[PDB]
This record gives structure tokens, sequence and C-alpha cells, in this order.
């Protein structure tokens, strides 16, 4: 009960791997929900 | 997250900018004072003007766009219009003293003290962008300013932006309808300048121009903002695959890897349709085959050339509206089944092909009508061959006998200039005539 | 039911904190462009004098 | 609207739910 | 237990993709809110194979999505049957390849296939036991085939020991839509045949084909053609969850289709497909069902199968129906077509029979082979980039970005090759 | 009964203090004011540990706060939270640092220390057994770092048998906030390694790495920032204060993480922190819990934890979870990626838990770990310090206050030595 069984009654729980990712591996966008949302207003300007 | 940046000179560009971003806006819904209408009300989105709008936060948007000119008159016209709140006030860097169609004067004498301030600009604008995709410019070969500005700009970004996609719709002289006296000096030099760094350019001789107009819109009487108008459409039908949804698309960058056949040939030909007046519009059914076909139909070609005069090797077009993959294709096996229009041995197929959904958006006013379907193509055929076999025999006939010589030679250019551009001009003569015969 | 008592109540006071801040912000924005048309009509004004 | 285009257009048409196997069940106990 | 997951790329993969989660949503009843609604207790018995387990019982999909341009990812986000994709498997860029093989395989792809490599590894870990890969994915598009092409390889440096397929849509030249699909398919099959398990390709040309002759709609679309991929793909492993006559996994389609190790090419169609007035005039019959699905229309590879012989041959029965009428029914099409199937190989066909059938059928049936005919995509291909590679036309722009001419030399040589032992076997005798 | 008390110099470290009695303040949960409202009893239980008592049932915490110059300390006060501070236990003198260490600790320093060090002999005897001590500084700071390395070596000279700590903000090279981050910083180590037996490194730079990906949040704040080093503080001594199957003291914590007196710097992390959009698709699982536990992207330090090895790991995880699980999942880790686990020292992990989980979650893991990758943080703190000594740069800020040019050669050899001690373990084998 510490490795691994054979038999579908009792499951094998995952055993996790490190990964290959670096600090600054790019990727971003999809911004549709963010904790602040910036703040956005709608004022009328001039006639200069 | 994606965006791109016009780059402008001559007067010709600053009049078919005018229009194209009159088109533009009232596509997106933005009304000239730059504030959202209040009873809109479009609240939180994106993209929309982010592909060419970048947002300020609060209020106004300032058109992704930078103006530049060695003339004064069209500037301030364009500053004291009813267009003047939309611009940035400062980016529309206006010169003193008119090159006066002398291309000399355009690339060595007083553009060099303006270069900078427009490279500043353009550096300022580019570097809050995020999601760099490419440039366009319009800029003339008919006037001295506008083919030194440009010709500068253009190889200036060749060391500024890396291999960042660019392209240029330039804009050639007729074969017999001429403005200036001048037109063919320039015309070599900016062709030489430009070959070497400008990836894509598609011609838009006026002459051609003209006779859709005459012949389509059944008015007698054009003048040169209906040949904008046209224009403007013809970059919006090119440009709008990147900013409206769609089932398949294709975007500025994927041109310019799918229209050159080789690194040295990449001059192609454009032509739009279906262009329909309202007062006629309608009687005809509003066929997707007709139109198809009348895409590939001689006259309409917007540059002065025979397609039956030229093989084809590449054939690009888009459609938008409610167009869909069964006429697609339905029309695609008929033209190239026909034999008038045949294809050269090594492009068994020449077709990109992407669907778009948005409508052309018809502006009130104008000449075009209200229409459900339209096809824009960009072609790349053998018959381009003829504007420079043309260009050739208007240049030597001059130079003969060291004709208008003196004022060239005497703003700074160095006397064997000319040769070297007739040489490339040459070099390439003999491409075209190497690449077109069969195996 | 109890494990989303705490959650609920933890998120509430944090939104409130993300209210705050922003309500704080909107009423500067109001005094950002308000000042801008208080001083261009001045300039305005001069210009007939 | 866009909806035209949007799904599709097939149609292919209750206690139909039961395996093969359930045909086994019940079946009460039967000199010189 | 031997659960499976996704990994679509291009645009082309991300619709399929989203047409087959939708379809499968439908046939296990997961509504868009990820909350069951189902009715009988068999729905969620084995629901465990394509879905994962979360606080609250709400279900997503296991569906990595990858693309290097955003539109398409942007939209499918915002679509019908879009909210149960799980937020943080979208790994994407920003630039793109635009349809060059070489900018999408080298360039780009080198960098950003770190995270979808880390991210499909946290995944297929923690499934119980992995059981294999699914990638559909488009040949015609650089920017798509390059990443999709490089992660394959990828991954089978990993799990050497699993199985994978590779559901492809190819070009034909008469349904041309890229001027450079013939280089990018080829380099992309050059690869494709060296490491992927299992491959399926389906013909765009022929899916218009059957739409236009067979449904009778007056338009079709691109959600029409989705529908039709997608009912193929859930018929593919239909048995893999549920209860059924005589399990068959993918594993035993895997040994029962593929004669040698390096052909791993099939075709495949889906039966009955009725016009909407043909659909009660018509009688969802065992032997209509068998004869719809070997006439040769069907199928959604533009080559003609009958112009060879087939070399493997099997089917998925769908719902309850005959056993005694299946073993006939093969043996009477086997025997009256004699020619058809190659003699070396007696019982050439395999049978396969699941209870369950599809939400609004009876009887339906998907057609999955490997025949000779195929031969003639590739055929056509190579003699499509010979005309173009003859004449080094756009050829630069795959040399530019650090690829020479060498490995364009070596990838023909191999396609040709392969090309010839395929051939070959056509007039092979006992 | 073995209880603390808090000792911290600095605006970094009155600011880190500042939110992190915030967050033990509700965990027990004392109001504002000091007026009790707490619902169970086990809140009350062991409140010694950081709290003495007094009249009128408003409790006080046992804090010393510490600095040079009068803003900082000013502003707490006003803020919530930061009426609890005793009035006399605040000493300050008036003068500023100018975040030049010989201002700090040799001229300044001195001077004050005396009426301070007066208070912290004051309170601690009072408790009935003092436990240890623990002391948040910043090491790139002028005032503080002086102050903080020198408290620090007298405090020791008086209690040899107390366990002590120190939890260390470092500069990055990237983002430096100090024009002389590099003096302050290396000068500072050479005395910290001396006497405290214990200490702590979290990077800045890192910290944003946390917000601007995992919690998914535009705007981070120094009111953000300062939330997650609170809840590594709890990591730590959370059993000491609750019931739980394996009680694990700051002393036992050191009794299995140190192999020689001379390696004392470790790197934290918290999970599960997941942004607010996403929070209701992931399903809460130990093992998913130690996932990100271990994720390279979870710890807040900057020194690449995957380019070397782990001479030993700790956990104290929180809740009511399976004893069996922790060991059962621990071991895996040290199985399948058995490249970064020395070998010279079997099961190199070790475990506690907490039966009281910190406050609206269900499980919760504190990850302290002794891992030789930490090299790298010094190396490119000495390289910058050296290339800085050379001409004699900025040298006469320091050696105008009695400072001499020999101390700093004699910091820069220890630091040096250090850099390379660490790694003979690295390519050890047994
Ligand atoms: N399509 C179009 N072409 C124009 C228009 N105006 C001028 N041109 C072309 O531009 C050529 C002359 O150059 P312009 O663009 O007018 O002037 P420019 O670009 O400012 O350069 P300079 O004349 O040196 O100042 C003429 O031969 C015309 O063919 C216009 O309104 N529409
Ligand atoms: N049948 C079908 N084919 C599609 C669909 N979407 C894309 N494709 C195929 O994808 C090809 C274009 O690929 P492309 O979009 O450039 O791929 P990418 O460059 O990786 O994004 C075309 O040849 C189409 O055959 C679809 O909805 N249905
Ligand atoms: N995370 C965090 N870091 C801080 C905070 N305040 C200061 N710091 C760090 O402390 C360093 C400056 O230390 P300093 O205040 O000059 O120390 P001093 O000598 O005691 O004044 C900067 O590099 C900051 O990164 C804070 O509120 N949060
Ligand atoms: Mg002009």
């Amino acid at each position: 009960a510490i490795g691994t069984q054979y038999d579908s009654r009792k499951q094998t729980l995952p055993m996790f791997s490190f990964g290959k990712s670096t600090r600054e591996s790019k990727r971003g966008t999809f911004k549709d929900m963010m904790s602040t949302q910036e703040v956005r207003i709608r004022i009328s300007m001039p006639k200069f | 997250m994606r965006e791109v940046i016009s780059i402008h000179v001559g007067q010709g560009g600053i009049q078919v900018g005018n229009a194209c971003w009159e088109l533009f806006c009232l596509e997106h819904g933005i009304q000239p004072d730059g504030q959202m209408p209040s009873d809109k009300t479009i609240g939180g989105g994106d993209d929309a003007f982010n592909t060419f709008f970048s947002e300020t936060g609060a209020g106004k948007h300032v058109p992704r766009a930078v103006f530049l000119d060695l003339e004064p008159t069209v500037i301030d016209e364009v500053r004291t219009g009813t267009y003047r709140q939309l611009f940035h006030p400062e980016q529309l860097i206006s010169g003193k003293e008119d090159a006066a169609n002398n291309f000399a004067r355009g690339h060595y004498t007083i553009g060099k003290e303006i270069v900078d301030l427009c490279l500043d600009r353009i550096r300022k604008l580019a570097d809050n962008c995020t999601g760099l995709q490419g440039f366009l410019v319009f800029n003339s070969v008919g006037g001295g300013t506008g083919s030194g500005l440009g010709s500068l700009l253009l190889e200036r970004l060749s060391v500024d932006y890396g291999k960042k996609s660019k392209l240029g719709f330039t804009i050639y002289p007729s074969p017999q309808v001429s403005t200036a006296v001048v037109e063919p000096y320039n015309s070599i030099l900016s062709t030489h300048s430009l070959l070497e760094h400008t990836d894509v350019a598609v011609m838009l001789d006026n002459e051609a121009i003209y006779d859709i107009c005459r012949r389509n819109l059944d008015i007698e009487r054009p003048t040169y903002t209906n040949l904008n108008r046209l224009i403007a459409q013809v970059i919006s039908s090119l440009t709008a695959s990147l900013r409206f949804d769609g089932a398949l698309n294709v975007d500025i960058t994927e041109f310019q890897t799918n229209l050159v056949p080789y690194p040295r040939i990449h001059f192609m030909l454009s032509s739009y349709a279906p262009i329909i007046s309202a007062e006629k519009a309608y009687h005809e059914q509003l066929s997707v085959a007709e139109i198809t076909n009348s895409a590939f139909e001689p006259a309409n070609m917007m540059a002065k050339c025979d397609p039956r005069h030229g093989k084809y090797m590449a054939c690009s077009m888009m459609y938008r509206g409610d167009v869909v993959p069964k006429d697609v294709n339905a029309s695609i096996a008929t033209i190239k089944t026909k034999r008038t229009i045949q294809f050269v041995d090594w492009c068994p197929t020449g077709f990109k092909v992407g669907i778009n959904y948005q409508p052309p958006t018809v502006v009130p006013g104008g000449d075009l009508a209200k229409v459900m379907r339209a096809v824009c193509m960009i072609s790349n055929s053998t018959a381009i061959a003829e504007v420079f076999s043309r260009l050739d025999h208007k240049f030597d006939l001059m130079y003969a006998k060291r004709a208008f010589v003196h004022w060239y030679v005497g703003e700074g250019m160095e006397e064997g200039e000319f040769s070297e551009a007739r040489e490339d001009l040459a070099a390439l003569e003999k491409d075209y005539e190497e690449v077109g015969i069969e195996t | 039911r109890l494990i989303n008592e705490e959650a609920e109540k933890q998120w509430q006071r944090q939104n409130a904190i993300w209210q705050k801040e922003r309500e704080a912000k909107i009423k500067l924005m109001h005094e950002v462009y308000d000042s801008r048309k208080t001083d261009i009509e001045l300039k305005q004004t001069l210009v007939q004098v | 609207d866009m909806s035209y285009l949007y799904r599709s257009h097939f149609n292919l048409e209750p206690v139909q739910h039961y395996v093969s196997n359930y045909k086994q069940n019940y079946e009460p106990k039967a000199n010189d | 237990m031997r659960e499976i997951v996704h990994i679509q790329g291009g645009q082309c993969g991300n619709q399929i993709g989203a047409k087959f989660w939708e379809v499968i949503s439908d046939e296990h009843g997961i509504d868009p809110t990820g909350t069951y609604h189902g009715d009988s207790d068999l729905q969620l018995e084995r629901i465990n194979v394509y879905y994962n387990e979360a606080t609250g019982g709400r279900y997503v999909p296991r569906a990595i999505l990858m693309d290097l341009e955003p539109g398409t990812m942007d939209s499918v986000r915002a679509g019908p049957f879009g909210q149960l994709f799980r937020p943080d498997n979208f790994v994407f860029g920003q630039t793109g390849a635009g349809n060059n093989w070489a900018k999408g395989h080298y360039t780009e792809g080198a960098e950003l296939i770190d995270s979808v490599l880390d991210v499909v590894r946290k995944e297929a870990e923690g499934c119980d036991c992995l059981q294999g890969f699914q990638i559909t994915h488009s040949l015609g598009g650089g920017t798509g085939s390059g990443m999709g092409t490089l992660l394959i390889s990828k991954v089978r440096e990993e799990y050497p020991d699993r199985i994978m397929e590779t559901f492809s849509v190819v070009p034909s030249p008469k349904v041309s839509d890229t001027v450079v699909e013939p280089y990018n398919a080829t380099l992309s099959v050059h690869q494709l045949v060296e490491n992927a398990d299992e491959c399926m390709v389906i013909d765009n040309e022929a899916l218009y084909d059957i739409c236009f002759r067979t449904l009778k709609l007056t338009t079709p679309t691109y959600g029409d053609l989705n529908h039709l991929v997608s009912a193929a793909m859930s018929g593919v492993t239909c048995c893999l969850r549920f209860p059924g006559q005589l399990n068959s996994d993918l594993r035993k389609l895997a040994v029962n289709l593929i004669p040698f190790p390096r052909l791993h090419f099939f075709m495949i169609g889906f039966a009955p497909l009725t016009s909407r007035g043909s659909q009660q005039y018509r009688a969802l019959t065992v032997p209509e069902l068998t004869q719809q699905m070997f006439d040769a229309k069907n199928m959604m590879c533009a080559a003609d199968p009958r112009h060879g012989r087939y070399l493997t041959a099997s089917a998925l029965f769908r719902g309850r129906m005959s056993t005694k009428e299946v073993d006939e029914q093969m043996l009477n099409v086997q025997n009256k077509n004699s020619s058809y199937f190659v003699e070396w190989i007696p019982n050439n066909i395999k049978s396969s029979i699941c209870d369950i059938p599809p939400k609004g059928l009876k009887m339906a049936v998907t057609f999955v082979g490997n025949s000779t005919a195929i031969q003639e995509m590739f055929k056509r291909v190579a003699e499509q980039f010979t005309a173009m590679f003859r004449r080094k036309a756009f050829l630069h722009w795959y040399t530019g970005e650090g690829m020479d001419e060498m490995e364009f030399t070596e990838a023909e040589s191999n396609m040709n090759d392969l090309v010839s032992e395929y051939q070959q076997y056509q007039d092979a005798t006992a």
C-alpha cells in the first residue's frame, strides 16, 4: 500500500515530477478577468 | 494584443490616409470628436479599436498614426478641419519649404534635418505598442519630397526594427495619363532605392482607376476624392482579417510568406470588386460565380496591364460578408478550369483563401452601395513586367542628352547615381524574363 | 456549508479593499479632467480680451 | 445575427439505457 | 482507468476540438455550467475517461489548447460550450509562424513548447494510468503543423510504451487552400511517419462531396463539416466508455489494423447519413448499415478506395444489434468481392459491438480501414512538391531561418521510399 | 510555556511585522482594540506563545519596534492594529542612517542600542521559559542592517542556549533598489552567519513572479505583497501553538535541516495560492497541494532550484488530513526525481501536521528546504561587490567613520570561502 498495486478496486495515487520552465518563459495575454479591472470613466472634452 | 502603425509621406499619402481613416472610424464606431457616443455605452470591451487604436485610459482614442510631409498646406488643412480633435497635435510633423518635385532634393538636402524627428516619433509610438505586427506606408513616386522621405524612412526602418514585416502601397504613373513632366526620373530612382527593402507593394496607377470608375459607377465627372475612397476601401478589405471574427483567418504576417516566389520579385498588383453604385446595385441579385469571374476580369485590374499578356503565379484573395466555402470552391474550380486564364508550370496552386464575416461598411454620401458579399484580390502575375518595360524607355529617351540633369546634379547627388539605378532595373528586367520561362 | 462560511467572509473584506481604492481613484480622475475644462476656457476667455 | 453559420443542422432521432446484461434477473425458484 | 488527454493545434484543430467537446458533453449529459443533469446511472460510471473531478462536482474537460495566434482562442472562449475548459491550460503565443513550417517548428515553437510540455506532463501524470494521446491538427497550416509535429516527437521520446493517434486533414490540389501546402504537408509527413503510432487522414474535398451529394442540405458550413468529423471521432472511441458485448480499446485496433511497422494511415467514414426527408423512408437495418458503410462515396478521403485492395478493415457497430448477422454479413461481403480483399491474410475484417447508441440513433457504425488507395494523395503530393522544388520556388523562406536544403533533400527520398514500399505490397502474392 | 518574542528593525522590517501581527491577530481572534471575541477555546489555550496578560482583558503583543528614524515607526501607529503595541516598547533615534552601514552599526547604532537592549532583557525574562527569538530585517538597508546585524550579535552573547531566527529579504541583481546594495548586503552576511543559527531569504523580484503570474492581480501593491510573507510566518511556528499528530517546534526543525553548522540558509514557499478567477475549477487534494508545493514557480527566492540538489526538505501541513497520504506521497518525490536528491543521505524529507488550519481554507502547506542552489545568490552578489571594490568606488563614506579598508577584505574572503564550501557536497559522492 506504499507503492503500485494492480487492481481497479484500489487506485494508485499520482507521483508528481518537477518541470523545466524558466522564471521568464514568456506567455501572457488573456486579461479578461483580473483582480483590479483597471479604472475607466467617460469625461466630455471641451471645445478648445 | 495586435496592432499596426501607418507611416505616410507625400500629399497623396495624406489625402488617402484621410479617407482610409474616415472609413475605419465609421467601421469601428467612433465619432470624429474622439468621445464614445454617450447613447451607445459600449462599456467593457477590447479589440475593435485596439488593432488600430490605443486606449488612453479614459475618454478619447488616439489613432495610431503619424503624418509627415515637407509641404505645409495639407497639414494645416487637416489640423483645422473637422477631424482636428482626433489626432495628436504634435504627431503631425510638418516642414516649412517645399521639396518641389526634386527627388535629389528629397534625399540629401531638406530631409536629413527632419527624418530625425520622424524616427523619434515612430520609436516613441512603437515602444508603447506591445504586439507590433508591422507597418503600412503610403507614398507617391512622382513627387520628389514623397519619394525622398519614403526612401529615407524605409532605409532607416530596415536598420531600426529588424525583420518586422512591412507593406508598401506605392503609386506609379499611368501609361499615358501624366501629371508632371519629370516623373520618370524620380520613378526610376525610387524603384532602385525601394527594391531591396520593401517586402510587398501593390500598383495603384491612376488611369486604370479612372477607367473602372467611369465604367461601373456610371459617374462621368470623378475627382481625386473618389479614387481615395476606393483605395481606402481596398486597404480595409485587405486588413479586415485581423480584427473581426471569422471561420478562416489570415494575418498581415501571412502575406509576405505567401505571395513572394523569390526574394527579388516582390511586386504584385491587386483589384477590388464588386463596385456597384446604389442607383443600380440591387437590380442584380444581392451569382457568386459571376462575382468571382468579374474578380479576374481584365478591365477592373487596378493597375494598367493586361493579365492576358502574362502568366499567373500567385493569386491571394480575401472574402468578406456572407461568403461560404461552398461558393468559394464552386467558383474556384471554374476559374481554375478556365483556359483563357492560365497558370505557370511550377505553380500548381497559387490561391490563399481567407473567409471573413463582417460586411464592408457603406459610408453615406459616397458612391459605394450597400452589398452583402465582396471579393478583394492581391495577385503577383508575370504581366507585372510591362510597367517597368515602359518606364525604362521613358527614361533613356530623356537621358539621351542630359535633359534637366542640371538641377539634380546641383543638389548634391553624384553624377553616376542614375546609371546604377538603370543597371538594377535591367537586372530586374532580366529576372522576370528568366522566371517566366517554362522548363 | 461552513467550509464556505470563512472563505466568503474573507473575500468580502478584500473586495471592500478593492472597492475602497477604486472608488478613491475614480473621484481623483474626476478631478483630473475637471481642471482641464477650467483652464482651457480661461485661455479661451483671454483670447477675446 | 450570425446563427445561420454557427450551429449544425443535423437531425438524428427514451428507455434505451439498458445493458445487454439485463437479460438475467428474478426467475423465482420452481422391487420383486 | 485508462483515461486519455486532448491536445489540439492550429485554428482547424481548435475548431475541431470545440465541436468534439460539445458532442462529448451532450453524449454524457453535462450542462455548460458543469452540473450533472443525466438520466441513467451508466452516464457517470466511466465519466473519468475524459473529465476530471473538482469541488462541488462541476466537471472540467481535460483539454489543452495551443496556438501561436490569439484570435481563435479568444473567440472559442466566448462561444457556446466554451466555459467548461480550464483557463489554466490555455498556453499560447502571439506572433505566429505565418503558415511557415520552419517558423512554426524551429524559431518560435522552440521557445513556446516548454510551457505546453510542462502542462501536458502535469495532466498526464495526474491521470490514473495514461492510456494514450489524441492530437488533431491541420497539415496545411505552417504555424500549426510545425509545433503539432514537434510535440509529437517530444511526447513520444518520454512515453515510449504509450499509444498515440493523429487525426489529420490533408489538402487536396483540387481543394487547394494554401500555396505552401505542398511544402508543409510533405515536411510534416516526413516526421509523422517516423514516430506517430496511428494516423487517420480525412479529406476536405471528400467531406464536401459527401455533404452535398448525400445530406442534400442547401448550404454547408464549417459547423456542418465539424459535426461530421466529431461524430466520426465519437465512433472511434465509443466502446471504451460503456458496457458492451466485446470491449475493444485503442490497443486492440492498433494490433488489428497495422500489418507492418511503417504503415500507419487509414481512412474512416460515418454512416448512416440520410437526407432529412430520407430519415423516414429509409429502414435502419443491418444489411443497409454495412452496404452504406462499404459504399465508396462515404469515405472522407478523396481517393477512390476501389482503385486497390484493403489490407485490414475493422468496424465498431454501435448500439444493440445482431451478432449472427454481423458475422454472416462480413462473410458475404468478404466473399462477393474476392479480388478487392488481399489474399494472403484470411479473416481480414474485425468486428466490434457496443450497446449504448448515440442520442438520436439506434444503429450506427464507424468504419476504420487501411487500404492501398491512400497512395493517390501521397503520389499527388509528391508530384506537386517536385514541380515546385525543381525550380527553387518559395525556397528561400524555409532556408532563411536555419533549415538547410539538405533536410529538404533527405525528406523527399524518405517519402518516395515510403510510397514505393506501400505500393509494393499491392502486387505481392502468396 | 516555550514562548517567543519579536525583535524587528527597519521600515522594511517594520512593515513585514506590521502586516505580520494583522494575520496572526485574526488567528486567535484578537480584536483591533484588544477586546476578545473568540469562538473556539483552542484559540485561547496557547495564547501565551505570543501574548501577555493585563487588567481589563485586553491583550498585548510582545514586540519591540526599533529604527533610527521616526518616519516609519510613526506610520504603523495611526493605522489599524498599530494601537496594540505598547508605547513603552518603542525605542527610536532622531538622526537617520542614510543607508550607510558605517552610520548604522558603529557610530549611531551603538549609542542607542543600550536602551533598546535594556527592554530586550526586560520582557524576555518575564516569560516562564524563553524558547527563542525571531527577528525580521532587511539586508539591503542602511539603518536596518547595521543594528539588525549588531543587536543579534550581542543577543547571542547572553543566551547561548536559545534558538535564534531571522527572516531576511535580499536584493536581486535585476531590479536594484539601493545603489549601495552590494555593500550593505555582503557586509552584513559576514556577521549574520557568525552567531545566528538559522536564516531565511525571500527575494522581492521572485515575489513579483508570484503576483504577476499566480495571483493574476493587475496592480500588486506593498499592501498585497506583505501578505505572502506574513503567511510564511505562520508556516513555521504553526504547530507550536495547537495540538497535532506530531508537534514540531522551532528547535526540532533545526535538528533536521542543517547538516553542518555553516549552512543555515533556506528558501521557503506557500501553497495553495490560486487566482480569484480560476478558484472554482481546481479540486483541493493533498497531491495537487504538493505538486504546486514543489513547483519551481512557487519558491519566493531567485535561485533556480533545478540547477542543484536539495540537502534536506521540510513540510508543515495544515488540517485534518490522512497521515499516510503525506507519507506515501512524500516518498515518491524522492524516487521519480532521484537526480535532484542527494544520494549519500536517505529519505531526506521530514513532515509534520497541524490539525487547526489557516483561516478560510481546508488544506495548507509550508515549504522549507536547504538547497545548494542558493549559491547563485551570493556569487552574483560577490561579482557586483568585487567589480565595485577594485577602483575604491564608494569607499570614502564607510571608511570615514572608523572602519578601515582591512575589514572589507576579511568580509570578502569569508563570503568567497562559503561559496566554494557550499558546493563541495554537491559534487561529493559516497
Ligand atoms: N490617387 C491619387 N493620386 C494623386 C493625388 N494627388 C496627387 N496624386 C499623384 O501624385 C503625383 C505627384 O505627387 P503628389 O502626391 O501629388 O505630391 P507629394 O506626394 O506631396 O510630393 P511633392 O509633389 O513633391 O510635394 C501625381 O502624379 C499624381 O499622380 C490624389 O489625390 N489621388
Ligand atoms: N475542414 C475544415 N478545415 C479547416 C477548418 N479550419 C481550418 N481548416 C484547415 O486549415 C488549413 C489552414 O490552416 P491554418 O489556419 O493556416 O493553420 P495555422 O497556420 O496553424 O493556424 C486549411 O487548409 C483548412 O483545410 C475547418 O473548420 N474545417
Ligand atoms: N517586500 C517589501 N520590501 C520592502 C518594503 N519596504 C522596504 N523593502 C525593501 O527594503 C529595502 C530598503 O531597506 P531600508 O528601508 O533602506 O532599510 P533600513 O536601513 O532599515 O532603512 C528595499 O530594497 C526594499 O526592497 C515592503 O514594504 N515590502
Ligand atoms: Mg507634393
